[PDB]
């Protein structure tokens, strides 16, 4: 089975 | 090197109670030293920690899908994920290796590249157990997937006497007892 | 609680090193090497029984660096305080002569994540046989460092770890050698 990533936000600009 | 440095982490963190049973998440924004954002699946919502947070708390609250998805990633990423290395995570079983020798006076009990951490280490002085004067070293994680503790017996040991060291761990069906005789 | 799994990452500039990894329990299932851009399994056996895809992690480490320049800006460029480490040199078993064994030496409870370990084996650096972990996270977010020696215990050699970080003003030299 694969390993999921949790994506990262971009942030407030 | 002295010129200045600007660090950002960013952390999920998936914490088990009961299995899988209940789960929990942690979304942690590091600047710095300073932890200033986060989403806890307990809350529902980002919360910002610091000043420094309230833009971001702000903007990814104002995205549904975020929170939509974020919602629902006890189940898709932290269940998923814990069922993905289950036999060799939560299911590792390496037994310790015991033994027992003087180091002046203290008779110490030496259990090496065990896991997991969850230990039990008893003292025995003629088949009766010392409990005053123990102390430990606690459990010393190797970054290898092992683990050793050592337990002292402040004792200056009588001849004829028997120490016993009895340590019980998942790893094993009964406990492992080692023999020191004065 | 039972267990915790983390997917941790970070960016540092003007040094521009990211990282990405899974933590088990406070030991690292995997981490992804940015030069190579592939998995790098903590122990080999993982590989066996377990996947990763790792353009997954480098996009998030695009994202990490990104808000990092956000927030750099946002803080009036207000930098890290360097916090110097913790190192601590043990044995992975108690120590018999003639009988391998691996030398650790454990830095712990620093920031930034850069630091300098070397091996000194009668006080020259062996650069031969070394082993080192990624920089593990800390719950007061600061980093843990595992760098390991498998040697010979012997009456006849003593080993030093030399430690340097931008906290300390001189590097750390901590010893061990075998004892009676
Ligand atoms: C590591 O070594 C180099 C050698 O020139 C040095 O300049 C640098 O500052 C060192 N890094 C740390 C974190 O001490």
């Amino acid at each position: 089975r694969f390993y999921k990533t949790l994506r990262a936000e971009q942030a407030s600009q | 090197d002295t010129r200045p440095r600007f660090l950002w982490q960013l952390k999920f963190e998936c914490h088990f109670f009961n299995g899988t049973e209940r789960v929990r998440l942690l979304e942690r924004c590091i600047y710095n030293q300073e932890e200033s954002v986060r989403f806890d699946s307990d809350v529902g919502e980002y919360r910002a920690v610091t000043e420094l947070g309230r833009p971001d708390a702000e903007y990814w609250n104002s995205q549904k899908d975020l929170l939509e998805q974020r919602r629902a990633a006890v189940d898709t990423y932290c269940r998923h994920n814990y069922g993905v290395g289950e036999s060799f995570t939560v299911q590792r079983r390496v037994e310790p290796k015991v033994t027992v020798y003087p180091s002046k006076n203290l008779l110490v009990c030496s259990v090496s590249g065990f896991y997991p951490g969850s230990i039990e280490v008893r003292w025995f002085r003629n088949g009766q157990e010392e409990k005053a004067g123990v102390v430990s070293t606690g459990l010393i994680q190797n970054g290898d997937w092992t683990f050793q503790t050592l337990v002292m017996l402040e004792t200056v040991p009588r001849s004829g006497e028997v120490y016993t060291c009895q340590v019980e761990h998942p790893s094993v069906t009964s406990p492992l007892t080692v023999e020191w005789r004065a | 609680e039972e267990h915790v799994i983390i997917q941790a990452e970070f960016y540092l500039n003007p040094d521009q090193s990211g990282e990405f990894m899974f933590d088990f329990d406070g030991d690292e299932i995997f981490h992804v090497d940015m030069a190579k851009k592939e998995t790098v399994w903590r122990l080999e056996e993982f590989g066996r029984f377990a996947s990763f895809e790792a353009q997954g992690a480098l996009a998030n480490i695009a994202v990490d660096k990104a808000n990092l320049e956000i927030m750099t800006k946002r803080s009036n460029y207000t930098p890290i305080t360097n916090v110097p480490p913790e190192v601590t040199v043990l044995t992975n078993s108690p120590v018999e002569l003639r009988e391998p064994n691996v030398l650790i030496c454990f830095i712990d409870k620093f920031t930034p994540p850069v630091v300098n370990v070397t091996w000194l084996r009668n006080g020259k650096p062996v650069t031969t046989g070394v082993s080192e972990t990624v920089f593990l996270p800390r719950e007061d977010h600061l980093f843990r460092k595992f760098h390991y020696l498998p040697f010979l215990p012997s009456t006849e050699d003593v080993y030093d770890c030399r430690v340097e970080h931008w906290g300390l003003d001189e590097p750390l030299l901590k010893h061990w050698e075998f004892d009676t």
